[PDB]
């Protein structure tokens, strides 16, 4: 699960537990417009390499990276957003993925 | 006839590093020097140096 | 040793200067070939290109 920064719940974000930093193949931060409206993302694997594309504004989609893993991923999921300002009594706002 | 097709020896290699730097010099040049009794340790992983 | 991800950078990619004018082998950005380099001033490139 994952919690929200602003108007957080009475819980804490805890989805993984590690006593040491594991070995990773890619780690880099990205920035986008805070005043955007709709975001688009593309993901696909082929010939053993995986791709990622992101877009914050406009019709096309920009490039992120091209990773080599040698395996074939099969599953994908979207963690829920536990918060308190996504209710009817709060401001009118819902979550769509 | 075929002329002289000798191939050069130089080679140019440019590629995205894909990983951030370790910044070991930034940690070794800190303004605060730890005492020999504390000897604060540092761990570096998933980075290039 | 010889494992993990924290590899070195001065092994073979010493970031040589662009020796424009002569024919040289290109092995950069995952593309092999040969050619001559020239110097221009372009502005159509983007951050992800
Ligand atoms: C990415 O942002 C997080 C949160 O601010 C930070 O802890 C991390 O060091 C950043 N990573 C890079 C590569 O800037």
């Amino acid at each position: 699960h994952t919690v929200c920064k602003s108007k957080g719940s009475i819980r804490n974000e805890s989805w993984h537990i590690d006593s040491s930093e594991p070995l990773c193949l890619f780690k880099k931060n990205f920035t986008y417009n805070v005043s955007a409206d709709w975001l688009y993302f593309h993901f696909y694997q082929e010939r053993g390499v995986f791709y990622a594309y992101y877009a914050d504004v406009g019709m096309p989609t920009t490039f992120l990276f091209s990773l080599y893993l040698g395996t074939i991923l099969s599953h994908y999921y979207v963690m829920p957003l536990t918060c308190n300002a996504i209710s009817s009594n709060t401001d009118n706002e819902t979550l769509e993925y | 006839l075929s002329g002289f097709t000798v191939k050069p020896v130089a080679t140019v290699y440019r590629r995205i590093p894909n990983l951030p730097d370790c910044d070991i010099d930034n940690w070794l040049n800190n303004v605060s020097v730890p005492s020999p009794l504390n000897w604060e340790r540092r761990i570096f992983s998933n980075c290039n140096f | 040793i010889n494992s993990g991800t924290t590899c070195s950078n001065d092994l073979l990619y010493s970031n040589t200067e662009i020796s424009t004018g002569v024919c040289v082998n290109y092995d950069l950005y995952g593309i092999t070939g040969q050619g001559i380099f020239k110097e221009v001033s372009a502005a159509y490139y983007n951050n992800w290109q």
